[PDB]
């Protein structure tokens, strides 16, 4: 009647708008939306700091490329957002903070490409190690690689320098990154981006943890793997490339704890 | 009537220095600034430098950097524009903006204008 | 309710007393000022008090026009060499004293505003010669609006311009201009700047006035003799009045105490002295 | 539609069959449409100075020692 | 009864406390409390962020002494907490903010000691310049010195050097550094520490301007001035020293056009 | 026939018992006959601008899309 459709899709956050006019709808991971902790399931006794507009607004992450050699990407959350705005200010700045998000995954093309990516929301997105040696070893410094984010792999390939390790994640795309067929990857809240049909993929995602509030800093709650279920192709050409663009909007955030700030050793 | 004329010609050899000089009348409410704009041949006016209203306190703009040289003589209600070491980049008009102020944008007086060659 | 003609408190009697109560103690460290009368001190009679504050309200305190600009323009004959002398005035009250320091007992104000235009004229060179009664242009160039380059120049149109051709000999002239502030209320003293110094920016492209907001805040006079060359010169000068009517104003200041210099807050050496010689001991 | 306002006598003519006694009053009727344009009317309030003289949060009485 | 005393004071902002023991009651700036933005005097339509508990907190400046040579000490708000937590971090990331405070100078002493430390609160405490050739000449690196602050001097010495001018205040003691005499400053809401009675002095103060809110990079609301009414004395020494520490807590603090983070350039 | 109309008060001056407050009104009195002589009322209505905003013959609903 008034043309309402599923594919059409405009989210508001704050100051911030996304628009959308071929989507596959969206998803509400586990049903449940992204919500402010309740006095039965309060744990510190501060008043905790709810940043609002300050935090929930979309915030984009560099932009990615996609081409028939991609295996593979990945984030992890609120790792990936330590630096945008005042949500990473905020971040810093407390022992605890609980956070939701709203993951808009975007990547776009022509009737005439051809291939499917599916963006998967893992809570506790644990990744394998690079060494044969030496079990969960890799560094801080290489488990929170910000927005830059990582990387999947075509094969394992053990780190054998003893002498001063890589100390690195080596996820293997089919094993998910973590020692499990990628096919059962679809008992995690997910939609696929698959080229002829939509252009994005939406994945509201609640707080999910063992803890009300936990500290940020130290423990990642989600992960984003997006990984070409069906590789990239375009018309009869050899070099395809189309890009990747994600935004994500904290929500519902909230910070316990207010001390000086931690700067930590990224590097 | 704050009449502002420029003068200082313009047809210099590349390398050169010519003085851009600037009569100021009407009632210049000293305190401000006092500066100079450039319009080039095509291209966006720009802003050259500007000295404060009686003070010698000035700055410059990146491109004329040390080759270019603004004064005043507020007894002579005057203010100048030595320029060294002209250049193919510097071959354009200057006006003498120099009113109000009170940064390096405002403005509420302009003058005529006068163009400037350096050629080769 | 309480209005400005009334009449002030009364003063009560009050006799001889020896009590645990103490008007006389206090400690001004609080800040607050101890609100005593005379019957807290001393004994007193009964007295029906009739003086009012009347006078010293507000809107009486500013109910005076004030000389805040002169602004001289000529008009010479045909033959000559300097251009006809048309003015431009940027319409401030920080030009006089006077005005100034009242407005400066506080920090913010509201007023609509009265101008008053008070013309005189005469001639310059010694001859006999003659000019007829004199016309003069007042026109309002808002900021931002075409000002006058010449005497003659299409801005005298003043096709959206305010302006007040004033015929001389007759009663000065007047226009009400109500409340024109940009913000809630017009600012005395603005301690802070118009632009920013960025980092990622020159030290120039972010340099500004201290306490100035926008260097055009009001607009500009410009007042010219309408009336064509004439050969024999006549100088003519318009005083400008105002007195601001419906006045509101916030938070006191202590009054100026040196001489004022520039249009900032600043202080010229050699005026830093306003406090005479007086002995300690002597009456 | 005009403004009738009454005024404080001062010097009181020997007067109380026109002037001096059955109270003084004057006329005011607007001209212009603008607000601006008005006559000052004179008829203000006044108020309490303890916004200045008092600025204290806990009330102050001149009959108690201050610091208590 | 109970023993409630106008000396002893317990404040509370957010996560913390300020006590005391000899205080003079408190001052509360025009009798206004502090407030939030209210309907009919806002201005921008966005949804302001009101930071509380993460920025209505006492910060502390680092200490500043006072000897019988002292002439005076200088501050502006919100310029003062440019650097202070979240206060700060929310200040630089929005165009625009209004903001009150909760001044507490503390300055304690013995029986012994004696002295009278005037702390005026000045709104648009604009102060003069040091040039008898330029006018309004101060610049912004010299108006805004942080929680570093300035001082006032005894005398006014001209900037003679015109080829690179010093470009700051020469803020006259007896001239309330505004050319205007001192014994005048009790028009501004204050408090005199006067060491044989109190010890500190609270001035709450109400956000004060000529705009509902307004860019709090660009202008400072309050000013914090104070000045030696009575030198200090102690003993029959030479050389007496006592410190002073100025606490203050934005409150009711709203931001409005959330933004990327400006980096001035402060030096 | 005086024509009495009331102003929209920009700057309130202190008053409410004569300015400031209860309602500032103006009179009006035409002095000719013609109606090209009579002073501008000023007391204008506003309009919808839709008829130029909105050209369309099919309404427009801004939460739907344009075109359906
Ligand atoms: C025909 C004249 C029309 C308009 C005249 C506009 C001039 C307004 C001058 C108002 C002075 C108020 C000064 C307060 C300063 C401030 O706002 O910060």
């Amino acid at each position: 009647a008034c043309g309402y459709s599923d594919r059409v899709l405009q989210l508001t956050l704050g100051n911030s708008t996304i628009t959308t006019q071929e989507a596959a709808n969206s998803v509400v991971a586990y049903g449940r939306w992204p919500e402010y902790l309740r006095d039965s399931e309060a744990n510190p006794v501060d008043q905790p700091t709810e940043p609002d507009v300050a935090a929930c607004r979309f915030y984009t992450l560099d932009t990615v490329s996609w081409t028939k050699e991609s295996r593979g990407w990945w984030w992890k959350l609120p790792d990936a957002l330590r630096d945008m705005g005042l949500f990473g200010q905020n971040m810093y700045y407390h022992y605890l903070g609980r956070s939701g998000y709203t993951v808009h995954v975007q990547c776009n093309a022509s009737k005439f490409h051809q291939g499917a990516l599916g963006v998967f929301a893992v809570p506790e997105m644990c990744l394998a190690g690079d060494s044969n040696t030496t079990t969960m070893h890799t560094s801080y410094q290489n488990a929170n690689p910000g927005e830059k984010g990582g990387t999947f792999t075509g094969t394992f390939t053990p780190d054998n320098n003893q002498t001063s390790p890589a100390r690195r994640f080596c996820p293997v795309d089919y094993l998910l990154g973590n020692g499990t067929l990628l096919g059962n990857a679809f008992v995690f809240p997910h939609q696929i981006i698959n080229l002829r049909t939509n252009n994005c993929a939406t994945l509201v995602l609640p707080y999910v943890n063992s803890l009300s509030i936990d500290s940020m800093v130290k423990h990642n709650n989600w992960g984003i793997a997006i990984l070409p279920l069906a590789p990239l192709n375009f018309a009869s050409e050899s070099s395809p490339e189309i890009p990747i663009t994600l935004t994500i909007a904290p929500m519902c955030c909230e910070f316990n704890g207010l001390r000086n700030i931690t700067l930590p050793r990224l590097q | 009537q704050v009449q502002l004329q420029e003068s200082g010609g313009g047809s210099a050899q590349t390398g050169g220095s010519l003085r851009l000089s600037c009569a100021a009348s009407g009632f210049t409410f000293s305190h401000g600034y006092m500066a100079w704009f450039r319009q080039a041949p095509e291209k966006e006016r720009e802003w050259v430098a500007c000295v404060r209203t009686s003070g010698v306190s000035a700055y410059y703009a990146d491109s004329v950097l040390g080759r270019f040289t603004i004064s005043q003589d507020n007894a002579k209600s005057t203010l100048y524009l030595q320029m060294n070491n002209l250049k193919p980049e510097d071959t354009a008009m200057y006006y003498c903006a120099a009113t109000s102020i009170s940064c390096s944008s405002g403005y509420m007086f302009w003058g005529q204008g006068t163009q400037v060659t350096v050629s080769s | 309710a309480a209005t400005s003609r009334d009449a002030l408190p009364n003063t009560e009697a009050s006799g001889p007393t020896h009590s645990k109560e103490i008007p006389a103690l206090t400690a001004v460290e609080t800040g607050a000022t101890n609100p005593l009368v005379p019957s807290d001190t001393v004994q007193t009679r009964h007295v029906v008090q009739h003086r009012s504050r009347s006078e010293s309200s507000i809107e009486s305190f500013f109910a005076r026009g004030a000389c805040v600009t002169i602004m001289t323009v000529d008009n010479p004959a045909s033959t000559t060499n300097k251009d006809k002398l048309f003015a431009v005035w940027k319409i401030t009250y920080k030009d006089t004293v006077q005005l100034r320091r009242k407005l400066e007992f506080f920090t913010y104000s509201r007023f609509d505003m009265e101008l008053t235009f008070v013309v005189t004229a005469n001639f310059t060179e010694t001859n006999n010669g003659h000019a007829l009664n004199q016309v003069y242009q007042i026109m309002y160039v808002p900021p931002g609006a075409p000002v006058p380059e010449k005497w003659d120049d299409y801005t005298w149109q003043t096709s959206s311009n305010p302006s007040i051709f004033y015929t001389y000999g007759t009663a000065p002239a007047r226009i009400s201009v109500p409340y024109v502030g940009i913000s809630n209320a017009y600012s005395h003293f603005y301690d802070g700047f118009s632009k920013v110094p960025l980092k990622d920016q020159s030290a120039a492209l972010g340099d500004s006035l201290y306490g100035a907001a926008s260097l055009n805040d009001f607009g500009i006079l410009a007042v010219r003799v309408v009336n064509d060359h004439n050969p024999t010169k006549v100088t003519s000068k318009i005083r400008v009045y105002l007195k601001p009517k419906h006045i509101r104003v916030w938070c006191p200041r202590p009054p100026r105490a040196v001489a004022y210099y520039g249009p900032g807050v600043d202080y010229k050496d050699g005026t830093l002295t306003p406090l005479s010689t007086k002995d300690l001991t002597t009456y | 539609g005009a403004q009738v306002s009454s005024q404080k006598v001062g010097a009181h003519e020997n007067s109380n069959r026109a002037y001096g006694g059955s109270t003084i009053n004057y006329t005011t009727i607007n001209y212009y449409r603008d607000s601006a344009s008005n006559a000052a009317s004179k008829q203000d309030f006044s108020q309490d100075p303890s916004k200045f003289t008092e600025p204290i949060k806990d009330v102050l009485i001149k009959t108690a020692p201050m610091l208590n």
